[PDB]
């Protein structure tokens, strides 16, 4: 992700969502936004597999005693 | 003959289960070229697991139940020794499975014979088996129609007589919709009933694996021999074995059994309310009743299904994106796409879903839906219609599964033949509360005596 | 979201993420992300307060017997 | 006096409960036109429950493990009759709340007596209590400096002597934060151990509640107190109450005690790095350990963090962006706009992470690591140097709190002094295993009793 392309996704993003934003504020929205770019990158050199499941998994009711 | 017949015959020693397995094969290698089901047939494995069936009874042993009972699964099961395609082109350079799904090695500890794997669209995105790579699944009933999906190779190779057992999965109505459009039977257990170790995952806040079936005997075996708690599997929470084969023929006396409307009705065509209005009142099921915000729980499944997919996806969207099925990677990509904020918002929305499905389970034992608008459409139909309105085929063969699965509640779906519909198929669904599969197969089997619902073979 | 607004949206977005859309793709995109917007647009009806959790909330560990 | 002085000075008849509540009044009535810790004074409240207090020692009743003891707690909690503010402005129109926050009521029914309400950060997210709307608060110890936050209301107050105890929150650091800056005692305890019910909320998936305090024993009175489960809590998985303070003074005879290393004394200052030095030495822990992941732990908390946190206030992001804090609404605003893969990637890694710490505490019962890479920073500050790299100053308090809670394992921030240091505090945590509180509590009270964990004037 560049900055000119972070810039492009915070309008739209924002536009999307129903956020509007002025140009100072979207600006201070891709400074923090591209640091927490950075954080995800990282998070993406792990190596997980499909199999690697999410923390917690639904539980559709307690299951019953007996 | 089906499952309790074949069942029977080889513990009697009527026939030996060598001489089953290759009736299956013999039937596989007739039919296959035109009904294209299985992706690949495990030969000298079905013979082995046949020979050693054999070898114990004829030391006498007491035989397991499922015992020389052959059987499919669709391909995103790891079966020993194969690549396991989960409908797809991208997996095939993958290692071979080191092991069997717990599943498939809970059916060969009961005796059941494995002859294969099974088509399905790719990585489990779809409702028609309509597979760019591997060819369409097409229905035993009408070679020019669908078999539904994401599972069609499932319920195909039983609507063909290929085997008498299948396993497929089920996220938005992956079981569901294949058994109403081949007219088999299916169930889809309770979430976290079934272990998902050493399967292909598609939604991990979602998916549920189960049998298809000739019978619903054999949904019952099949389902008993499955059970366990697994702890090696995330998704698993059932802590003890409930079977329901002994009190399958206990029937339906004082059970509080309704019919869904609303949703339910709006979205089923003529032939559908038709099954629904028999199976009711077969089932002694009058009073119409609301499933809580059931067009929202659609939706919200919808929002999860596809950014939890997508991203399962990313690596290989970034890098080969035109390997994917062109059907849906589009699709994949929208998932991808997607606010956080509509994913957030419906795992919030969840929890208010899940505490009204069960409040209305306080008041009712068993609820009554079709299983699909309509039966099944030409292979290549873009565009249906239901009551006069339009929708893409692909998502819409979903519309009546996807509120259900959602709350994770157990299904059977139960096939029936209605009069004004081209003699194909339509199933109904059977939803009792979590927990409650011994319910819905309670109503299956009372729906099957009457002769209600049933095969054509 | 008009169909301008989802226009920018996919584009933008799509470069972000990494995965570059030809036009008649990102078409087919738009078409299926139109169609889902107005699913979660129906979520938004559903009344929920902040307390309205998630339907599965972090374990850190069993909790141990006693 | 200190919590214990003061509970048995109550429970002696040596001083009256109402004389220890009009003590914290007039020091609050003295001191917080300054320190700002407090938003609500419960003068009348307060009054009340000392006085019941007084009347039950007079009727000759067994007080109970708290009685008379003033508390007061972060502006998050709900207060019966009053409106919960969560440091902003936007709640000032909400009605009042109905009832006490479940941890005020288990309070109020040991015999503590409450004060009111304290500042913090707007909506929880920040570690500095720079509130624009209501000021900051500020150091006791240094009032051109930082108390720390989001609790930094709940540190400020018993650093300044207005009450012995007070309730935080700690999503990524907000208990252990103020703990370390302020000089005071902190439990961040497991996750899912106390009731977040009555609470106004961040995060779902990583929010905890604790007590800060003047003592150890205080800690351990006050969580005591506090447990319990909560059916009504969706986040509680504790099913009994597990006593701290009958083991408290049992020591650490036996026990593996180790150093953590890598990113703990990369993002350690040199008076961080001197405090946990001292801590390791006292504590008999010499072997230095590597924490599984630590930035990538950091960076899946940040990622939820703002994702969940953002999206909770979307609405009011969407009509009023200009009334919500000036230094976070932006950080609010692009967490709703994180690609929901990073969020998806995170909860899968977070699986991971707790196979991965759960697995490193088999071979260590209590690791010791810095709270804060430095002491409190002046008010204003924007950037720090830690070892001379250059951080953003607000973010960067919670750099070594940050993989801990992620993982939610519970943590004492014990508070020390460091040489060369200006005088400010600076804290150490102990962390232990999920659900070993009463280890780290153990840990503390031998910090507490060699005189290397203290309070200061
Ligand atoms: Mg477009
Ligand atoms: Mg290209
Ligand atoms: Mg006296």
């Amino acid at each position: 992700m560049t900055e000119t392309e972070i810039f492009a996704y915070i309008e739209a993003a924002s536009i999307a969502i129903g956020i509007p934003l002025e140009p100072a504020r979207a600006r201070a929205v891709a400074h923090h936004f591209s640091r927490t770019a950075l954080l995800a990158e990282m998070l993406e050199s792990v190596p997980l597999s499909p199999e690697s499941e999410l923390a917690e998994i639904y539980r559709p009711a307690p299951f019953p005693a007996e | 003959m089906k499952t309790v017949e074949i069942i029977e015959g080889i513990a009697s020693g009527r026939t030996s289960a060598r001489d089953v397995c290759e009736e299956a094969l013999a039937t596989i290698g007739a039919t296959d070229g035109l009904i294209n089901a299985f992706t690949c047939r495990t030969v000298e494995r079905a013979r082995a697991e046949a020979d050693a069936i054999d070898v114990r009874r004829a030391r006498g042993e007491v035989l397991p139940p499922l015992a020389g009972l052959p059987y499919a699964v669709k391909n995103l099961f790891d079966i020993e020794g194969v690549t396991t395609l989960a409908g797809s082109k991208i997996n095939r350079t993958l290692p071979p499975a080191r092991a069997d799904a717990v599943l498939v090695q809970r059916l060969k500890a009961a005796g059941a014979v494995l002859l294969g794997g099974l088509n399905m669209d790719e990585f489990a995105y779809g409702f028609t088996t309509e597979n760019t790579h591997y060819g369409p699944t097409r229905n035993p009933h009408d070679t020019g129609r669908i078999a539904g999906g994401s599972s069609g190779g499932s319920g195909a190779a039983i609507a063909a007589g290929q085997v008498p057992l299948s396993l497929g999965s089920d996220t938005n109505g992956s079981i569901r919709v294949p058994a109403s459009l081949c007219g088999v039977w299916g169930l889809k257990p309770t979430f976290g009933r079934l272990s998902r170790r050493g399967t292909y995952p598609f939604v991990h806040s979602i998916d549920h694996l189960g049998p298809l079936a000739d019978s619903v005997e054999g949904l019952a075996l099949a389902y008993d021999a499955m059970q366990g708690p697994d702890p090696l599997d995330p998704g698993c929470s059932a802590s003890r074995i409930q079977p329901s084969v002994p009190v399958l023929s206990q029937g339906i006396a004082g059970l509080r059994i309704g019919v869904l409307g609303g949703w339910f009705r709006d979205n089923a065509g003529p032939a559908a309310r038709a099954a629904v209005d028999v199976a009711a009142l077969t089932l002694g099921a009058s009073e119409v009743v609301m499933w809580p915000d059931a067009e929202i729980g659609r939706a919200a499944a919808f929002v999860i299904t596809a950014s939890e997919g997508g991203c399962l996806h990313l690596d290989d969207l970034r890098i080969r994106p035109q390997d994917f099925e062109p059907l849906s990677v589009d699709r994949f990509i929208s998932g991808v796409l997607q606010p956080v904020a509509w994913y957030l918002r419906a795992q919030r929305f969840r929890r208010v879903y899940r505490d009204k499905v069960n409040a209305l389970f306080r008041d009712w034992d068993i609820l009554i839906a079709p299983a699909t608008p309509i039966s099944a459409p030409a292979i290549g139909t873009e565009w249906i219609e239901v009551n006069g309105t339009r929708h893409p085929c692909r998502p819409a063969m979903g519309l009546l599964t996807q509120p259900v699965s959602f709350a994770g509640c157990p299904v059977v779906a139960a096939p029936t033949w209605p009069g004004e519909n081209d003699g194909m198929p339509i199933g109904v669904q059977l939803i009792a509360a979590p927990w409650n599969e011994s319910l819905c197969l309670r109503a299956g089997k009372v729906l099957q005596d009457t002769g209600i619902a049933r095969l054509k073979c």
